RNA sequence: GUCUCCAAGGUGAACAGCCUCUGGUCGAUGGAACAAUGUAGGCAAGGGAAGUCGGCAAAAUGGAUCCGUAACUUCGGGAAA
RNA sequence: GGCUUGUGGCAGCCAAGCGUUCAUAGCGACGUUGCUUUUUGAUCCUUCGAUGUCGGCUCUUCCUAUCAUUGUGAAGCAGAAUUCACCAAGUGUUGGAUUGUUCACCCACCAAUAGGGAACGUGAGCUGGGUUUAGACCGUCGUGAGACAGGUUAGUUUUACCCUACUGAUGACAGUGUCGCAAUAGUAAUUCAACCUAGUACGAGAGGAACCGUUGAUUCGCACAAUUGGUCAUCGCGCUUGGUUGAAAAGCCAGUGGCGCGAAGCUACCGUGCGCUGGAUUAUGACUGAACGCCUCUAAGUCAGAAUCCGGGCUAGAAGCGA
């Protein structure tokens, strides 16, 4: 197909999200965002199918105390469809990915944006209900 | 000292000064380039905008993600009766520019464009063109009305047709007085673009004659009216800390010591809006035609009958019954403003310029509120009233 | 054919170009007419005791 | 800024706040409009201190009834934890 | 601020040497010529009947000694990457932890996170954390009052209605109105990713591009409200606390009593639409062609040539003008 066409952004930096993966990370702490060029004094934000750096705040120790690639999956702050219709999920939620994006578990939690499928073929092999 | 960090300046500089405009119709300040190996055609035209809807379409654009799905737009519907053509100017090339040569009126004007010529029209004599028009009675009149269009065909190198709305046939609007303007004639030799000009006089020209489906075309008009504004809202400035004595809502430094004068690149609070604008590159959806079945929203996929007038009218506007073009996006000004629509000056070579749209359905709710009937006959069933 | 679409809410008619969706932790998806149905839906009202809505003219055959 | 006497009804623990009766009073130069900037008072989707020297300001909590309450302690407290 | 430039910073010249050989791809010891005033010094010319004294925030503009981006020459340039140099200041140069900090040091993104001026830009623009009054504590010093290029905590930021500048607004421009021309001034677009090219060129392997084409995105600019989101004194409807009108019904008071929903208008990269192409040329590479019977992009003549300049387009429209 094409390319990703622009969500509207409801995760800026420091926003904490669910781990919605199988790695034992229960949040995860947004610190930048890939690909941001961004303007002076305005926070990176991302959206579903984001990958960012974060940090586990609670969580198994191995996991904590150290940045790792994620990946949104959910978002609460609703976007627009190229159909017309707004749409958003009831919590914000991120997997822990590598830099290549192949996810660091085995398992997702909850459905995923269809976004975020599309991007990561992995993620969407690993996901339960699309949308 | 160099500024601690660097971001893009606010505002732009090239649409200075941001005062009202001395217009309140749009002005062509460019027309296309005329080429002589064409037929002659019109170039431009005048419209009202009456209100803005959505629509739904399968989009063809291999590579795309959106190949072969459907896409919600917003359009814009502006109401496009046909224009009355009622003179011709010509204009002959100089060392100085383009110099106006003469100007021949046709023999009966109406009353809508003879009120263009007056403040008070009702408490005037109405005396306008009077002596004009008994030129066409006498013999010698007729002679010296054909000299002078022999003339314009001998030295003028470029030639405008004089052509003004049909106004008063929009109720909603609440005005009787017509927008004229000049409309350039490209294509043909000189003595063919006066021939089609005179060929013309008191007669109409529908809005199909200039303009067809999925041309690219541009827009000129004056935006909306704001009034007096401060800086944050008139050029994008930041807010100052919430703590900072004497309002926030400012440029901080407007200068430094030297030079010791303000510049004209910072930021100052002024008029807003009501500002002359030309946009480029509005597609047309769809080109209503009234009493043809194409003035109707009814499209192959929905076979519902109605009207493209949302349920309860256009807010503001009224009901649109006379031609009408259906633009992809907004254009400039509010509900009810005259708007010029332009022939576009560019080459429209790229894959969105040709790719031809179909509509698929055309949404007729009601805009002055949520609404979630598509016709006042679907709402009565509903309520059990029909 | 108009394809259309059901709010889960007051059981309305949603066209083309229209809606919100609302996707539940379970991935149950709910989509809403507009924002009041959205509203009252999050503020846990139950459609059947507001008497505009689709279901409660159904329960009380109307 | 300047001492003191009298002190109704309702709600409510309450000469708290809010409304009312007796008594007093509409005295603060008036009219039109609703630009910017201000002063005072609110709200704001998603994120939640990334702002800032600093959570400044604001928000959040708040009454009553029942359950339950850690370290430490001068054994009295902490505690409305 | 002014003179100067020791010191700081930035360049050049010679060529002993380094660079598997080879002074000059890339460097340049011993010496030696310069430039700059974003270092710090030297001085004391202006200001002591007062020019508001650090830093940050905001905002504009300017410079090049160019970090990235456009076009090029060179290499110890196979590819990839890198390095040296040339036109080049059009565009951009970020989010954070500690510190009052300038400075510094780390985390992160990015094409890049270059260096600087504008009274060490900018306090009747803010702030006041630091320095730098009066309170107070510590250490050292002093017999003492007290001191301290040591540390600590608390400590009032005044005034514009004048002139100019700037932003917009009337008016003037020799009847009135309509439609127009037009000097001149301003100006704007920017960068990146993905697919294909292609696991191809190149390379023993390892590794590993690019043009065209397609689809998106970043920053910025101008508009707009069909949809979503925000906004309530629609005081629009409903609910509800206390009081009050004998009760019911119906209202009122608590400066918007409070709550839920809330149309309209306004409004957000929190929503949607749009954002442009002819000429002349820089560096460079070349054509024909002497000087100089050969050679030579140059001397005469000529060509291609850029995020460059000009025009066009867009904004305004002059003691300019036409029909
Ligand atoms: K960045
Ligand atoms: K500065
Ligand atoms: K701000
Ligand atoms: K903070
Ligand atoms: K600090
Ligand atoms: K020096
Ligand atoms: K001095
Ligand atoms: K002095
Ligand atoms: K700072
Ligand atoms: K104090
Ligand atoms: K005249
Ligand atoms: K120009
Ligand atoms: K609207
Ligand atoms: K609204
Ligand atoms: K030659
Ligand atoms: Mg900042
Ligand atoms: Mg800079
Ligand atoms: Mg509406
Ligand atoms: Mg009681
Ligand atoms: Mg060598
Ligand atoms: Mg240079
Ligand atoms: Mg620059
Ligand atoms: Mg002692
Ligand atoms: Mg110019």
């Amino acid at each position: 197909a094409g390319n990703k066409f622009r969500m509207s952004l409801g995760l800026p930096v420091a926003a904490t999200i669910n781990c919605a993966d199988n790695t034992g990370a229960k949040n995860l702490y947004i610190i930048s965002v890939k690909g941001i060029k961004g303007r002076l004094n305005r926070l990176p934000s991302a959206c579903v199918g984001d990958m960012v750096m974060a940090t586990v705040k609670k969580g198994k120790p191995d996991l904590r105390k150290k940045v790792m690639p994620a990946v949104v999956v959910r978002q609460r702050k609703p976007w627009r469809r190229k159909d017309g219709v707004f749409m958003y999920f009831e919590d914000n939620a991120g997997v822990i990915v590598n830099p290549k994006g192949e996810m660091k578990g085995s398992a997702i939690t909850g459905p995923i944006g269809k976004e975020c499928a599309d991007l990561w073929p992995r993620i969407a092999s690993a996901a339960n209900a699309i949308v | 000292s160099h500024r601690k960090f660097e971001h893009p300046r606010h505002g732009s500089l090239g649409f200075l000064p941001r005062k009202r405009a001395a217009r309140h119709r749009g002005k062509v300040k460019a027309f296309p380039k005329d080429d002589p190996s064409k037929p002659c055609k019109l170039t431009a035209f005048l419209g009202y905008k009456a209100g803005m809807t959505h629509i739904v379409r399968d989009v063809e654009k291999p590579g795309s993600k959106l190949h072969k799905k459907e896409t919600c737009e917003a359009v814009t519907i502006i109401e496009t009766p046909p224009m009355v053509i009622v003179g011709v100017v010509g204009y002959v090339k100089t060392p100085r520019g383009l110099r106006c040569l003469n100007t021949v009126w046709a023999q009966h004007l109406s009353e809508e464009l003879k009120r263009r010529f007056y403040k008070n029209w009702c408490k005037s004599k109405k005396k306008a063109f009077l002596k004009y028009s008994k030129k066409y009675e006498t013999d010698e009149g007729k002679k010296d009305i054909q000299t002078q269009l022999e003339k314009l065909k001998k030295y003028a190198c470029v030639i405008r047709v004089l052509a003004h709305t049909q106004i008063r046939k929009m109720k909603g609007l609440k005005q009787k007085k017509a927008h004229l303007m000049e409309i350039q004639v490209n294509g043909g030799t000189i003595a063919q673009k006066v021939d089609f000009a005179y060929g013309f006089f008191e007669k109409q020209v529908p809005v199909d004659a200039v303009f067809q489906k999925d041309e690219m075309i541009d827009i000129i008009g004056v935006t909306k009216g704001k009034g007096y504004e401060g800086v944050v809202t008139r050029w994008g400035v930041t807010r100052l800390p919430r703590k900072t004595h004497r309002g926030l809502r400012k440029v901080a430094c407007i200068g430094a010591w030297h030079p010791a004068r303000v510049s004209y690149t910072v930021a100052r609070a002024g008029q807003n809006g009501y500002h002359h604008r030309t946009e480029m590159n509005k597609k047309v959806y769809k080109l209503g035609k009234a009493g043809q079945e194409s003035h109707a929203a009814i499209t192959d996929f929905d076979r519902t009958e109605k009207d493209i007038t949302p349920m309860g009218g256009f807010p503001h506007y009224g009901v649109v019954k006379d031609d009408y073009l259906l633009i992809k996006g907004c254009c400039v000004g509010p509900k009810k403003r005259v708007v010029t629509l332009r022939q576009s000056l560019l080459n429209q070579t790229s894959r969105v310029a040709l790719e031809e749209i179909k509509l698929k359905f055309i949404d007729t709710s009601s805009k002055f509120g949520h609404g979630r009937f598509q016709t006042t006959q679907e709402k009565q069933k509903f309520y059990g009233r029909l | 054919v108009l394809k259309t679409e059901l709010c889960r809410f007051s059981g309305g008619k949603i066209y083309p170009g229209r809606g919100i969706r609302f996707i539940r932790s379970d991935s149950q998806v709910f989509l809403f007419l507009n924002s009041k149905c959205k509203r009252y839906f999050h503020n846990r009202l139950k459609p059947s005791k507001l008497t505009w809505t689709a279901m409660y003219r159904k329960q009380h055959k109307k």
